[PDB]
């Protein structure tokens, strides 16, 4: 009966 | 001097024939497109740059200009997938997985963050990342004796866009690919950078959540403990992907799960299931519904370690959708268990607090809570023990919700609250 972070980063510095 | 440029400014430099002016001209894009507010990257593409700046990746001779070009595309490919899509139409995951090796290591490190960018749009250019053969260069760049001997925010980058090789369905990564990153990241869970360790379990997240057979390639590489371990983490960003990495494990076989349970998980779970942040607490609980949903043996070591008194804490007081989890939990543990489980939990005070919840204006909890009660009742007549229970369920409110359950706009809640009624009050 079992039941089942950004993906993208600007370079700012 | 290259600060706040117009993007015809840009233009006019990328297009003179003068490497230098170029050069000036795509750091002045790279300015653009590193500041936070509003980034002109739709104007950028608009004025026909990817191209040049793919051009400047191939620039071995003016490594400047490959970073600043790197690094334009790489914000150009952190948008949107039409923007990120742009960067790919315009030849970059070749170029860039040639500039992972590149000698300059800020550049090789703005190539990996290029490519995550990329392969972070979706299943489909993960793939097209990875069929472009980007995985035995970014794991190349790891294979050091020493993790700690690596730029720490090199590493971070690098640990970062192989999660994003990981992640996302239909479909889950080749599994060739996996088998290919994973002694890697099993690598990486044993560093002690917290933001590695974060992105290293988000990773394994990532690839245990899927079918078994996907839970097993992750589990036969031994690092559930290690994720137990992390489970047990002060850092929240590392206990999140940690626990949701367990509790994806934990949906798989019973075999799988009995792994976690050996390597002490239910141990960290009197916190887990009081942590002060919702989420890990919904986690934890979801996590403990499939670890109850398993084998006797594995329901009994939820109780030896004490953790039915937290699951009927979190049933009296949590977040509804914790509750939710909990309920699930109380459903797997009564349709599994042994009647002497059963009745311990009754002895825990479960029927209160499961009482409490059927007043939901949510028809699947109602369901769960009524296959839990039905489940509890069947226990008890195998003891002759119904009339004991139907007064506590009396004595504290619940015969009451359970009545005005069969007057209940779904088939399922009314059949089950009627069938309970007259089998048992």
């Amino acid at each position: 009966p079992k039941r089942q972070v950004l993906a993208k980063i600007p370079r700012r510095e | 001097g290259t600060v706040n440029w117009s993007v015809e400014d840009i233009v006019k430099g990328i297009n003179s024939n003068n490497l230098e002016s170029q050069l000036q001209a795509t750091q002045a894009a790279r300015k653009l497109l590193s500041r936070e507010k509003q980034p002109p990257i739709d104007n950028i593409i608009r004025a026909g740059l990817i191209p040049k700046f793919v051009s400047f990746l191939g620039k071995t001779d003016c490594s400047p200009i490959q970073f600043e070009s790197a690094w334009a595309l790489t914000n150009i490919a952190s948008g949107t997938s039409e923007q990120t899509k742009a960067v790919v139409d315009g030849g970059a995951i070749p170029a860039f997985i040639s500039l992972l090796a590149s000698p300059h290591a800020h550049i090789s490190e703005q190539a990996v963050w290029a490519l995550g960018n990329i392969a972070g749009d979706g299943s489909a250019f993960r793939d097209l990342v990875i069929k472009h053969g980007a995985i035995d260069p970014l794991l190349a760049l790891l294979a050091v004796p020493d993790l700690s001997t690596l730029a720490c925010g090199y590493l971070r980058n690098l640990t970062w866009t192989l999660s994003n090789l990981c992640r996302n369905k239909n479909p889950a990564p080749p599994l060739d690919a996996v088998e290919q990153i994973l002694p890697t990241l099993v690598r990486l869970l044993h560093h002690n950078d917290p933001e590695v360790l974060a992105d290293s379990c988000w990773a394994i997240s990532y690839l245990t959540d899927g079918p078994n057979e996907r839970i097993e390639m992750v589990v036969k590489k031994g690092v559930v403990p290690q994720l137990v371990k992390l489970l047990g983490a002060t850092e929240l960003p590392i206990v999140t992907p940690a626990l949701r990495a367990i509790g994806n494990i934990v949906t798989g076989t019973d075999e799988q799960t009995q792994k976690v349970i050996d390597a002490g998980a239910l141990a960290v779970f009197p916190s887990l299931l009081t942590n002060p942040k919702t989420n890990i607490q919904k986690e934890a609980t979801w996590t403990m519904s499939n670890i109850t949903a398993g084998r006797q043996d594995q329901i009994q070591q939820v109780v030896n370690h004490g953790l039915v008194p937290f699951l009927v804490g979190v049933l009296s007081k949590a977040d509804f959708k914790t509750q939710k989890e909990a309920a699930w939990a109380i459903t797997n543990y009564t349709s599994g268990g042994t009647v002497e489980q059963i009745v311990y939990l009754v002895h825990c005070g479960i029927i209160e607090p499961l009482m409490n919840l059927l007043s939901a204006k949510d028809t699947k909890i109602i369901q769960v809570i009524l296959d839990a009660i039905s489940n509890i009742f069947q226990a008890a007549e195998k003891l002759g023990e119904t009339e004991k229970l139907s007064i506590m369920i009396e004595e504290c409110g619940g015969l009451d919700k359970i009545e005005a359950l069969q007057r209940h706009e779904n088939e399922s809640v009314y059949k089950a609250s009627l069938n309970l009624i007259e089998k048992y009050f």
